[PDB]
């Protein structure tokens, strides 16, 4: 569903298809995943533990959720008291001694599943994060030669941190294709460095012992202690500064910094009533709303700013003996004696109230400057309460308008044409009912992908026929059998109806 | 000659004008390096 | 029927009928349906309030606690803050309401000694729960018309 | 207004020519058609 969501309403229309292709190449990593979740100690504990809480990972989600709304509320009975039980914040429970305790322990349970939050996270979701990353460093090789004949962007951060990996020995380790470094020696090749490429993508001895894997295939020797060392350090290194710029490892660590400091105030246990805004499905949508135009609230807001500080150059020049905070006599406290100072009633006491500077400036009735205070009044209220807390609102009134109709295009566009071809619901409505049927058992996402696992799963020797043309242009990639504009129905249409 | 067809690729220019006999005809010419060079500078692009 | 029976013994209790009108009047249901339409966006959206004055709450009691006052009669009686669950019912009955914010109720701060520290508490309170979510309650009843 | 004003250009400049008038449609009964009408055919910058 969120797939077909995002390629309709954003910049498709033509190369829609090779991100059809990209969608089966990594639910086919997914599917393989769940396949595996369905001393000899240690081995046969890890494995069955770490499987449990990553099939559990949704519970114990929820579960953390209703934990804290728990503790938030136990804390609506703290006191303060001068005389101890300095002033003490002691606890003053419904009568009875049981909340003291209680509070007492469940402190340490939201620490212990914020754990598993996080190791849970680190074996479900990583796997497929590292895929969709070294999937492209093949890519933008084999094909652009990224590294090979120009630098990436010179500029970019997620473009050369990744240089630190061509050179280890591991770097197909997630995306099936154990040889993405052989045969890009071979295209490029001769025209570039033979003997410097050789090193520069790793792989050293390639110009000498290239094909050393000829005699035969040896046989490995197990061990354990001593094998703390075979550890290619470079490209965890590597690994372990990608996964540090991911948006959700990093909504997971605040998670458990907040716990555990929470362990020295007790009130800390607050910010998680501030996840709720980030579960309940309806919640997420509203914000979106909210945060989706956000650059034109924030720079609105800054328009303020600066509309009030013209008022603050204009109120210090002329108007300074209306101001005023006292009847004591001796005139004190007279807040334009400085700038800043007089910068900070127009905030605190200025855009603030529902009148306006004028509602706490003395009154302009004496002469002498009367009608140059009306008409400084009038103007300002029109200029900043009326107009600017009136855009405030229309960027957020407006915004619902804009997601509701996004969410309108899809279910009319995907109920009013193909997702292969292309075509109308119409011409496919000559005959009881066809739109229906065209998508069923003709052309029908779904078919599509179970076709580029049957491939897969089959021998060399026995691909058919048309199947050996669909798989000489998957593995290069020059996707032209789709059909894309017409139908068996449409070519043979007179033949036979 | 994948050669001369690929390296004069982005120097002649396609027109599909209409005249003379009341049918539609096409056009080949050449355009030099500064003629498409003074087009993609931001200031005409904004313009575009 | 339970409400003209039981109206035989208070005679007040037969205003309820006054709301049905809201129930016929075929051009009263339309508006009505407009707003019941939107309705879980309108609950929940009550909710996020609920929970936004509680952080205000804890940084008040944990801070802000001797700017709150109730008398001027000395000795300091009805310190609003003492308890919890007692200040959470100041931000709402004289909090969310009014049109400026808990910065009218609850003293000055000229006086130095967390100045800037009250001026920053009170204008980001004003614009994230009277300038935006009183703007997100009409925004799901505008739409809903559309 | 403004916000639809802005919308129907990204959506009259996507969906037809500058040159001629047709549709996106006709020109899609190959493989991408419309693309090519308006890279090597017709296309604002070979006119000028
Ligand atoms: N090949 C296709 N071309 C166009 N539309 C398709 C195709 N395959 C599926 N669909 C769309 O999906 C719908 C039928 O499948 P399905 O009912 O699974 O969609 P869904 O309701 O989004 O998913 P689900 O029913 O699993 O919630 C139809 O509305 C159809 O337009
Ligand atoms: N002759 C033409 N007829 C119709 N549309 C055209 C024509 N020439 C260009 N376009 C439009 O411009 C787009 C392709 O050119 P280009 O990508 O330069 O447009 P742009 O994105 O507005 O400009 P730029 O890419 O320079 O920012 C297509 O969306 C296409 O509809
Ligand atoms: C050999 N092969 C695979 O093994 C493969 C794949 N997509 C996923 N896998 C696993 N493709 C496209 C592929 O060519
Ligand atoms: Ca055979
Ligand atoms: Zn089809
Ligand atoms: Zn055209």
């Amino acid at each position: 569903r969120q797939f077909i969501f995002d390629v309709v309403n954003e910049g498709g229309e033509a190369e829609k298809m090779e991100l059809f292709v990209s969608f089966c190449e990594d639910t086919i990593f997914e599917m393989q995943i769940a396949a595996q979740i369905s001393w000899g100690e240690l081995e046969v504990q890890r494995v069955k533990f770490l499987n449990y809480l990553s099939r559990n990972f949704y519970t114990l989600k929820y579960l953390a959720l209703f934990l804290a709304f728990a503790i938030n509320f136990i804390l609506l009975f703290y006191k303060v008291s001068d005389s101890p039980p300095n002033m003490v914040y002691y606890f003053l429970e419904e009568s009875t001694g049981y909340m003291e305790p209680a509070l007492w322990c469940l402190s340490l349970l939201h620490t212990l599943v914020a754990f598993l939050m996080i190791i849970g996270y680190n074996c479900l979701k990583v796997p497929l994060v590292i895929f969709k990353r070294e999937k492209e460093l093949a890519r933008k090789l084999e094909f652009d030669g990224l590294y090979i004949t120009e630098q990436p962007g010179d500029d970019d951060v997620k473009g050369q941190w990744d240089r630190l990996v061509l050179n280890t020995p591991s770097f197909p380790s997630n995306y099936w294709d154990k040889f993405v470094k052989r045969k890009v020696l071979d295209k490029h090749g001769d025209i570039f460095g033979r003997e410097r490429i050789a090193e520069l993508l790793g792989m050293d001895l390639a110009s000498l012992e290239i094909t050393a894997h000829n005699e035969r295939k040896p046989d490995p020797p197990p061990g354990l202690l001593t094998w703390l060392m075979s550890i290619d350090v470079k490209y965890q290194i590597w690994k372990f500064g990608v996964i540090f710029t991911d948006n959700s490892f990093l909504y997971s660590g605040w998670y458990m910094v907040m716990s555990l400091l929470g362990h020295y105030n007790n009130f800390f246990f607050a910010a998680h009533l501030l996840d709720i805004a980030m579960e309940v499905k309806t919640l997420r949508t509203i914000l979106s709303s909210v945060t989706h135009n956000g650059k034109q609230l924030v720079m609105t807001v800054g328009l303020l700013a600066v509309v009030v500080y013209l008022y603050t150059v204009v109120a210090f020049n002329f108007f300074r003996k209306f101001y005023n905070k006292s009847e004591d006599e001796d005139e004190p406290d007279m807040k334009c004696d400085d700038m800043m100072t007089c910068y900070l009633f127009h905030m605190y006491v200025g855009v603030r109230a529902g009148g306006g500077i004028g509602d706490e400036i003395e009154d302009p009735a004496g002469d002498e400057y009367e009608l140059y205070r009306v008409v400084f009044d009038i103007t300002f209220f029109f200029f900043v309460i009326v107009i600017l807390l009136a855009i405030i609102q229309g960027l957020i009134i407006d915004a619902f308008g804009e997601l509701r109709d996004q969410q309108e295009q899809v279910k009319e566009d995907m109920e009013t044409k193909c997702f292969i071809c292309g075509i109308g619901s119409d011409y496919f409505d000559t005959t009881p009912h066809g739109f229906e049927t065209h998508t069923l058992e003709e052309h029908n996402l779904a078919n599509y992908m179970f076709f580029l696992m049957y491939l897969i799963n089959k021998d060399e020797t026995e691909h058919t026929g048309q199947e050996s043309y669909v798989w000489k242009m998957y593995q290069e990639r020059c996707w032209d059998f789709f059909p894309a504009g017409d139908c068996f129905r449409k070519q043979y249409e007179d033949q036979l109806s | 000659a994948e050669s001369i067809l690929e390296y004069f690729r982005p120097y002649l220019g396609r027109i599909e004008i209409m005249g003379a006999s009341r049918r539609i005809e096409r056009i080949y010419f050449e355009i030099s390096e500064t003629n498409r060079a003074q087009w993609e500078m931001p200031q005409v692009k904004e313009s575009k």
